[PDB]
């Protein structure tokens, strides 16, 4: 198993399957569609490339109870190679609005077959999430250095995309929208920029209450997030840095060129004002002459 | 009367669109097959649900390289996930050749036209899919004698449809001497538009991140110099500009792509690059501390 | 027709209340088609000449075309002129041509059954499109004025409402629910509403989408919230395209001048 992560890749046609599986076990209320995933690793970024549907029941009475037909898997992936010879489980995707507790005794029956430890992809069908409508985890068995046993535990990892060009083009076809989350000229970006600050008051938000939690309704203490919120005030300004003072030089800067910018546009302009009059000018006598 | 066939337009749901072209482009110029599941309703929608790819030969398509034990197989596997329906043709990839059936390729769809009469081949070029359309192209077969009657004509019945020819030449003969081609509209929902828009983690880390600020001095340097030498060539340009006829002008002192044009773009571009930059700064610099 | 109840009971000459049905005025409108039509009969042979009529597309402009410009006396040259012509057509060309008779015809309600009679159901057989095409044809020529004939083609309809109905049924069936969607134009029946609603529940190809569009021709104007939902509603369930379009227009019908008490479905259906 490798035990060395960083990223896991989706590939768009994953997540959009998945959802079209589910609707077709018709599948809802605690009863949560549940395949296998399909896709390259060994390597550190997860490369999923496909998935396919299992036959799989969910008790909704326990989800610690649930049916998985392990002789199907072996068939299926033959036939993947008949497909492409470079599709192996990686993991197993969960339909759910979010993480279960009988998803970590789930994920020990696929390490049977992985060489690598299993993923777990949130495939959302309500598509929630100001980012993808993707959450991802790998399990991992580690100590807890709390004084808290060794637990197996999904931690969580970056979600980016690997889309080929091929495919990534019948997604500009099929989409009718001109893209308002993404990149365009000055008004579209101005979007994108309150965008992203709303997005950090989201998250900004979350923390707060979590740490209201923990001395009050006794959520535990975990080190490890804790950790990293040190390291966000280390990482904060300060008012009163020559770096900080050096923004405002380097606005001026910016601002000035915007400003003759803004001239240069105003002159050219200016020429079109002229050659319109002297269209109209032309045309007086062309008129007049009628 | 007789049986009487007319329009169809072929919707390729966004799930089949993209497996046709992942399974596609990995194997050309390979040639690439699989079978479409869907179904039949209507009279004038072909609901393509779902393609899977068969296993592929160097022998490419063939009639007997179509494989009829692995089908099984595989129908199997769709019918425990619940997901079976009905089988509704093929499709197969030619590798950066055009849309249009090879001669081997009018006897592998005989063979499926038996089988449902609605069965449709869809032809994809995957190496052509990498411009801003996607190249695909649709077609089903009719039958030789239907032809010589003038039943062509019959398969446009009851609209206007959205007809138009994307492919002539090979595609030209094959419609005439077997087919009727089919235009292609796509189904998705709105739960699979909100999946394929989406596409960055970065959408709420694009305008708090920013460009180191060595980089944006640097492109506003290329940026001045370069309309900088653009407005000698308009100032040359502009000591007429003031003659009878406006073409003699721009050939006589260069109006050869209009420098005030020219300027306008690059003008534009930089312009509206500064404004977010400077947002960005100020915005972390005054709420994080 | 609400007015006409209380004229009877007012105390009326029944001569007034034949002019209130419109059948006289309608005549009227016949004589002044019949004397003065002024028609090409040489350019319906240079169009017919180039356009030909086992090319599908271009026997169906001509059709139409001439339908209107013979349109409003019962001319029998159309027929006479293009007598093998028409013959050499069949699918929804063959359909166009059948009822672009009542195009011709339009009007003529006296000779309404009877002109149009050899191409009834039940006295042809040889096509299911001209079987379809004459009662929508039929209802072209009473179209306004089929107060009579509304039961007429309710029979046909309310017979194939039972069926699990077949292509061939479905072209009687199709024309069946535009035509009776003419004739009971503007008369509020509760009847032809329930009996095309039973149709278009069927799931027929073409049939569902004709049904959709004769409710909202019967049912104009009425503004009924039962049929306005119904309908809504129904472009979900059905998987046919044709049927998905008919119905969102038939609301359109529906909700004619009744401008902002309309604003709520216009603001739904966008």
């Amino acid at each position: 198993m490798s035990l060395q992560h960083e990223k896991v890749t989706i590939a768009p046609l994953v997540l959009l399957s998945a959802l079209d599986h589910y609707e077709r076990t018709q599948t809802k209320e605690n009863k949560r569609c549940v395949g296998v995933i399909l896709g390259d690793a060994n390597s550190s970024t997860i490369r999923v490339t496909n998935s396919f549907a299992l036959p799989f029941e969910e008790d909704e009475k326990n989800s610690d109870v649930w049916f998985l037909d392990h002789n199907y898997i072996e068939n299926m992936n033959e036939m993947c190679k008949k497909i492409n010879a470079k599709e192996k489980l990686i993991g197993w995707y969960h339909s759910g609005p979010k993480l279960r507790a009988s998803d970590l005794k789930i994920n020990e029956l696929f390490k049977k077959y992985t060489q690598n430890n299993p993923l777990l992809l949130i495939v959302d069908v309500k598509q929630q999430g100001v980012g993808l409508p993707t959450d991802a985890y790998v399990a991992i068995e580690q100590v807890k250095d709390d004084g808290t046993s060794t637990e197996k535990t999904f931690l969580h990892l970056p979600c980016t995309i690997e889309a080929e060009e091929a495919e990534e083009i019948g997604v500009e076809h099929l989409l009718r929208d001109v893209r308002d989350q993404a990149a365009g000229g000055l008004s579209i970006r101005l979007t994108n920029q309150l965008k992203s600050l709303k997005g950090l008051q989201s998250k900004l938000k979350d923390v707060v209450e979590y740490l209201d939690k923990v001395i009050n309704k006794e959520l535990p203490i975990n080190h490890t997030i804790l950790g990293k919120l040190q390291d966000v005030f280390n990482l904060l300004p300060n008012l009163g840095t020559p770096d900080d003072d050096e923004i405002d030089v380097e606005n001026h800067d910016r601002i000035n060129i915007s400003n003759n910018l803004q001239k240069a546009l105003t002159v050219k302009t200016n020429d079109e004002l002229m050659v319109i009059y002297i269209s109209n000018l032309v045309r007086s006598i062309i008129a007049f002459d009628d | 009367t007789g049986r009487d066939d007319t329009k169809e337009t072929v919707y390729i749901s966004s799930i089949a669109l993209l497996k046709m072209l992942k399974h596609g482009r990995a194997g050309v110029p390979m040639e690439v097959m699989g079978l479409m599941l869907g179904e039949f309703v209507d009279d004038y929608t072909v609901n393509v649900v779902d393609v899977f790819a068969m296993p592929q030969s160097g022998t490419g398509v063939s009639v007997e390289a179509v494989d009829d034990v692995f089908q099984a197989k595989m129908m199997d596997m769709l019918k425990q996930t619940g997901r079976d329906q009905m089988v509704v043709g093929w499709y197969h990839s030619h590798p950066g050749f055009g849309c249009w059936l090879s001669s081997v390729d009018v006897n592998t769809q005989k063979s499926f036209e038996q089988l449902n009469s609605r069965a449709v081949a869809v032809v994809v070029d995957p190496i052509q899919s990498v411009k801003g359309k996607v190249v695909i192209d649709a077609f089903r077969l009719i039958d030789t004698g239907a032809l010589i009657n003038n039943l062509e004509p019959r398969q446009t019945t009851s609209n206007t449809g959205l007809l138009n020819k994307a492919n002539i030449q090979a595609l030209i003969h094959g419609l005439n001497r077997h087919y009727y081609s089919l235009n292609i509209d796509y189904h998705k929902t709105a739960k699979e538009t909100k999946m394929l828009m989406n596409l960055h983690k970065e959408q709420w880390q694009s305008g708090l991140k920013m460009y180191d600020y060595e980089e944006k001095e640097e492109s506003n340097l290329a940026a001045t110099k370069s309309m900088v030498k653009i407005a000698e060539q308009y100032s040359k340009r502009i000591e007429e500009e003031k003659e009878l006829t406006e073409e003699e002008l721009k050939t006589r002192y260069v109006g050869r792509q209009d420098p005030k044009k020219h300027l306008s773009e690059t003008a534009d571009e930089t312009l509206e690059n500064n404004i977010v930059s400077v947002l960005t700064a100020g915005v972390n610099s005054v709420a994080i501390k | 027709e609400i007015l006409v109840t209380e004229l009877t009971a007012q105390g009326y000459d029944p001569a007034l209340l034949n002019i209130l049905s419109g059948l006289p005025t309608c005549d009227y409108y016949n004589t002044f088609l019949l004397n003065n039509k002024n028609i090409d009969i040489g350019l319906l042979n240079k169009s017919k000449s180039s356009l030909d009529g086992k090319f599908s597309l271009f026997h169906t402009a001509v059709s139409v075309a001439n339908g209107f410009m013979h349109a409003g006396t019962t001319d029998n040259s159309f027929i006479k002129a293009n007598l093998p012509w028409l013959g050499k057509a069949q699918n929804w060309a063959k359909f166009t041509a059948t009822a672009s008779l009542g195009v011709i015809h339009k009007g003529n309600l006296l000779e309404g059954k009877k002109v149009m009679a050899p191409y009834l159901p039940g006295s042809r057989a040889s096509s299911r499109f001209i079987k379809g095409g004459s009662l929508y044809g039929l209802g072209l020529i009473y179209a306004g004025f089929g107060r009579d004939t509304t039961d007429y083609l309710k029979n046909i309809i309310v017979e194939n409402s039972g069926t699990s109905g077949d292509e061939d049924v479905d072209v009687l069936l199709h024309g069946a629910s535009l035509g009776i969607g003419l004739a009971a134009m503007g008369s509020a029946n509760i009847e032809v509403y329930e009996a095309l609603k039973e149709v278009l529940y069927n799931d027929s190809a073409t049939s569902g989408e004709a049904a959709a569009l004769g409710m909202g021709l019967c049912m104009l104007g009425t503004g009924k919230p039962e049929a306005i939902h119904d309908m809504f509603t129904y472009s979900q369930e059905t998987q046919h395209g044709n049927i998905t379009r008919g119905l969102a227009v038939g609301l359109a019908l529906i909700n004619y001048g009744r401008q902002e008490l309309a604003d709520d479905l216009i603001t739904k259906m966008l």
